[PDB]
């Protein structure tokens, strides 16, 4: 309801207030606290073959 | 900057919705700012600041027991003392039943 | 004498509420480290806690 | 019981860290500043039997 | 898997209602709901379904069975709280200046306030005495 959104929002803005404290340091060391990084090498090589190599791909 | 009455509260809280819900998740600090500020056997009656949710649901005690460290020390002294002048005046000492 | 000469060849070769008493130390065999001569505080000076005119 | 409560000492005294710095923000304050609290001041026993009943 | 037997098998499992006497419990003669909590085997085992969710050590053991054991109008409040307020002050403030303690009088406004915020807004003890007489001719 309109007195519920609004006590919420407080309340939320209460909470956000409290985690002020610490926020940017606790928010650096969380931000500097992959398989694709390894394979992207091959995936751009992958984009250099041409169609017709593709549908004669066979099946096992 | 305004200043209840202390009969206000009294009626609230006698008399018995996320504006309810919402204050209740600070039990622990009510529990914790209450135990803090305890009455030291000196003293009969502590009045402490009260800071209280308008609807009754929740009752912080708005302060922190700041003591002068050789008063403190010199009245727990005192207590030493009393305390034990009285426990070998009285040889059958009642405890109290709990609950 | 006898522990003396042990400790010598050792050094060279559920809720439980109450502390179990195997975990206690100051079980030596030194009388010097035993029977620890106690300060007199120049007969002025008092140990806290205990009964004065003890 | 003395030996345990000098580990205790000792370990506290070593394992302490240094207080972090961090920007003042109090709990009660805030509380204060929105319209749902307000203060007064009343007896301690007063005050536990509150507490004692909102908890319940 | 090893084929869960029926409760047929075992048989001789009488539908029994009464769920204790005498304090001690009575188990179902029927092991549909053992089953249901751990599974039998073809020759009469009990691995159990793990039971992977939150620990409630109350729970899992309750102490061995443990013990076993009328509102006025709108219009009406707010008129009433109105003659109840001096000029040129908010509820809140008739509050501290009948609370330096007609007992009464102040017990009167302070209900009014409590079930005025009972209703629904929680901004009563911030406006004053204008704003209320400004609302209470809006909805008159």
């Amino acid at each position: 309801e309109k007195d519920d959104e609004e006590a919420d929002a407080i309340y939320a803005a209460l909470d956000k207030r409290m985690d002020e404290r610490r926020k940017e340091r606790r928010e650096q060391r969380e931000k500097e606290e992959k398989i694709q990084q390894q394979f992207s090498d091959l995936k751009r090589k992958l984009a250099e073959v041409t169609e017709e190599e593709w549908l004669s791909i066979p099946e096992v | 900057k305004e200043d209840m009455p202390p009969e206000h509260v009294r009626k609230i809280i006698r008399d018995h919705k996320r504006v309810y819900l919402g204050a209740l998740k600070y039990m622990p600090h009510a529990v914790l700012k209450l135990l803090e500020n305890m009455p030291m056997p000196w003293e009969q009656i502590r009045d402490v600041p009260v800071l209280y949710h308008i609807t009754g649901a929740i009752s912080f005690v708005n302060e922190i027991p700041w003591v002068i460290e050789p008063v403190y020390i010199s009245q727990w002294g005192s207590m030493w003392i009393m305390m034990r002048r009285e426990k070998r005046d009285r040889r059958h000492f009642k405890r109290m039943r709990f609950p | 004498k006898s522990k003396e000469l042990h400790a010598i060849k050792e050094r060279y070769l559920k809720f439980v509420f109450e502390w179990d008493a195997s975990e206690d130390t100051s079980i030596d065999y030194n009388p010097l480290y035993k029977e620890r001569h106690q300060v007199q505080l120049l007969g002025r000076g008092f140990i806290a806690g205990i009964d004065l005119k003890q | 019981s003395y030996q345990k409560l000098l580990k205790y000492y000792v370990l506290n005294a070593l394992k302490h860290r240094p207080p972090k710095a961090q920007k003042k923000r109090y709990l009660f304050r805030s509380f204060k500043a929105t319209k749902f609290f307000q203060s007064t001041k009343l007896d301690w026993v007063e005050v536990g039997l509150q507490v004692c009943r909102q908890g319940y | 898997k090893y084929d869960i037997l029926a409760s047929e098998d075992v048989e001789g499992q009488e539908a029994a209602t009464l769920p204790s006497e005498g304090g001690v419990r009575i188990t179902p003669f029927n092991l549909q709901e053992e089953m249901e909590e751990g599974h039998f085997d073809a020759d009469g085992n009990y691995f159990l379904n793990r039971d992977a969710q939150i620990r409630d050590s109350w729970l899992d053991n309750i102490d061995w069975v443990k013990i076993r054991e009328t509102s006025m109008s709108a219009q009406a409040l707010l008129e009433g709280l109105l003659e109840l307020l001096l000029p040129r002050e908010t509820v809140a403030g008739a509050l501290r200046r009948l609370g330096a303690r007609s007992p009464q009088r102040l017990d009167r406004l302070s209900g009014l306030a409590d079930q005025m915020v009972a209703r629904g807004n929680l901004g009563v003890y911030q406006e004053t005495r204008e704003r209320l007489a400004m609302r209470l001719k809006g909805l008159g």
